[PDB]
Parts: C-alpha cells; structure tokens; sequence
C-alpha cells in the first residue's frame, strides 16, 4: 500500500540554508551550498511542492521556524518535506551560532503533536556531518 | 492508534559517524545525486529506490579530492533511516 | 576542491 | 573504489531511543513480523518494500497488554537503516 | 545493474543469535518468547536457501568470537550476509548472556575492506533490541 | 503479556 498523494497539495518543501557561521562553531563558510539550494528548490518545484528557502538562520531561528511550520493546517496537504543544509554532529544540525539537538525539530511533527500530518509522510533531508570518521573505501 | 514517531524517514547524507563532502563548486555530492535521481525518476520509481540510486551514485561516482592528504580520497554513503508504514510515489496512479 | 560538512 | 560502509543494512526492531516489545508467547512483534511477510513477500518484492509493510503490521496490528500500566497500551514503529546501493531481491530470474 | 547479483551458488550465511538467560549479574530478566522467534527466524530463512546456524546464549566474548571467525570465512560463492540478533540492548548496543557488546565491534568486521568475499554484497543485519527507554503511547487514528 | 527488550 501507497501514501494518499492526492490531496489538494503536495505539501511544504522547507529549505534551511547555513552557508556562513559564527567563527565560535569553527565552521569555514560552506561554499557550494547555494548551488544545493536553488537544485532543490527547482527539483521540489518540479514535483509541486511549495518550497520556502531559507538561509542563514540561528539556532533559535530554526526551532521558532519549524515550531511555527508544525502548527499550520496541514490538511489539504499530502506530506511534509523539510531540507537541513548545515554543519553538523551525530543527531545534531547548527545554528549559524551553534547546535540544536534533531529530535527538537522533528519532535513537532510527530503524530501526536502535529494532527494534520498524522499518518502522512515526512520527510527530512539531512546534508551535514555525523561526526569526523573518514570513509577511505575499498578497491573493487 | 499508531506510534507518533511512525511515518518519518530520515534521509541522512552520510553514514553514523562520519564526514559528509561537499564540492565548492558542485555542492554536496548527496544533494547533486538527490537532485538528479528525483528529476531522472520521480515519474516512475518509489523513493526508496530513488534513494538507493542516490546512495549507489554517492558511493560509486565521488571521491573526495584534497590539498590535504589527510582528506583527500576519501568516500561516502548515505543513509536512508526508514519510519514510513507506505510505499511513497511523488505521481498519482 | 571538496570540504567537509 | 566504493565505500567501506556501503552495502549493509540495518533492520531495527524499534526507532532510537526506546524500548522494543516481545509477547512472552509468540514472540518479538518485530520478528513475527519480518517473518510472516517474508513468508508472503519474498517471491515477489524487494526488500525494502518488505521491510516497510513489516513497519506497518508492527505499528498498527500491535499494542502491549500490560498488568502494569507503566507499560500497557504501548506502541512500536521499526527503523529501516539502509546503506543499500542496489535493490535485494530473495530470488532470481 | 539496479539490483544485486543472488544468483551465486550460495544465498548465504543466516547467523541467529538467541540470547534468552542472563548472568545473575547483569540483572536482565528473562526473554521470554524469543525461542518461538528464533525457530520462526529459522524456518523463514531455511525457505529462502540460506545456511542457517542457530547459536544460543552467547556471552559478550562468544558473540565476538563468532563473528570475527565467520568474517574470515570464505564467502566468494555466497550472493549475501545475513545476521539476526535477539537479546536485550540499548542504543548501538547488544547484550551477550553476561554484558554489553558494542554493534559497531561486531558489524566492523564485515566491512568492506575487513570482509573482502562480502565487498559489494549485500550485508544484513536484523536486530531485535531495545534501543533505550522511550515509550510511544500513540496517537489515535 | 507483553514484555519489554
């Protein structure tokens, strides 16, 4: 069995889009970022969703955000579709000043405090780090 | 009922633990193979085979270049983290 | 060239 | 080259952070499952499809029974980790 | 090439860890029920050509042990890796019979430079763990 | 009855 993705719309595609940091994260300006940015936009916009860009938001900036997405009515809506381009740690996205914990964000989502996205998909697209392992691959 | 945490997916960029690339020019190499596979197969495929070409493209067609041998070479995969009860189609029908 | 995230 | 990481998958019983459930006569509601739609589902579609019906059964035809009620009326949603690069078929043609 | 190559003459290796008794030690109570599952487990996979191995109530250091020893297996006629693991846990986390076990330790030996007859097939691993002490209590439908 | 793992 298929998600409905007939309702009236699609569904919100937010893009949250760090390029520069407060030199206290340590974070190098994040060059290439913007060409992701637009990418996504016109991708999303191809697929019909309402896509709302944003870029260079602090921490506090990005709960206030999604908190306030949450609690719109999302009824007609068939999903939910959230892009975090940043710095990062495992389960943690930064702030332009700083980190906030993953399960902040999505936790206003779930199912019981978001009412009309329950049962329906949300999607979160992460492009950050997890950490400071380095893959060096294998020869096939 | 259903558990409030089901019907999420998570579509990490990069494994548990590690670095994820990005090129200065190109951008990330996740959103670039994201992108490309959505626009190749959005019209046909579900998405988490969409997502299993992205991590096939991630993985086979990028390695990291660097001045610093310390990053240079390297590779990635990214990690599809699956909560959907639903095989999700972007078309109708 | 490439950097990390 | 490819990723040392790619091509596993993970197929957890419960999201992060929480507890799984097992029923003390039949079994893990995960594993009963996995396997009953394995059963059903192998000779025909891939397994990520599986493991997302799997996701469905345990997230809507269970809930715990409990003479505590710390514990009673409980719900489970399991966790698809997939670093897959290709699609895994149980069968061949 | 969407789709991995099964048809080796092997399916592969099915490895079910069944960890029920715990050290008075570790304090874990019993896991009643996760018999019926490993029978389940075994009769599922048997049906779909794999060589099941059943392992019972491994200690943190048998746990280890097998692993690292089936990893240095030869697996070049296998089209796959399958591993089930059934015990208590908590996240990134398995309990042998008498202690913790981190996943990590256990699925690195697969990897694909460690495990070189497995790179670029499919490994799985099937976990059946608590991952911590959250309850979801659910939203009504 | 139920149990948790």
């Amino acid at each position: 069995n298929s998600y409905k993705m007939d309702y009236p719309e699609m569904g919100l595609c937010i893009i949250i889009n760090n390029k520069n940091f407060h030199k206290s994260t340590g974070m190098t300006s994040r060059s290439g970022t913007d060409v992701d940015a637009a990418n996504l936009r016109e991708t999303f916009r191809n697929l019909k969703y309402e896509v709302r860009n944003k870029n260079d938001l602090t921490r506090e900036e990005i709960v206030e955000l999604m908190r306030d997405v949450s609690k719109e009515d999302h009824s007609k809506r068939s999903s939910f579709v959230c892009v975090l381009l940043s710095h990062g740690e495992e389960g943690i996205i930064f702030g332009t000043n700083g980190p906030v914990d993953l399960k902040k964000i999505t936790n206003f989502f779930r199912g019981d405090r978001c009412r009309s996205l329950t049962g329906k998909p949300k999607l979160f697209i992460i492009q950050a780090c997890r950490g400071t392992e380095l893959d060096c691959g294998i020869e096939t | 009922k259903i558990p409030v945490e089901a019907d999420f997916l998570y579509a990490y960029s990069t494994a548990p633990g590690y670095y994820s690339w990005r090129n200065s020019k190109d951008g990330s190499w996740f959103i670039q193979s994201l992108c490309a596979m959505l626009k190749q197969y959005a019209d046909k495929l579900e998405f988490m085979h969409i997502l299993t070409r992205v991590n096939r493209k991630v993985a086979t067609e990028f390695e990291s270049f660097s001045f610093d041998a310390t990053f240079h070479a390297k590779k990635q995969i990214p990690c599809i983290v699956s909560m959907l009860t639903k095989e999700l189609y972007f078309y109708h029908h | 060239l490439d950097e990390s995230d």
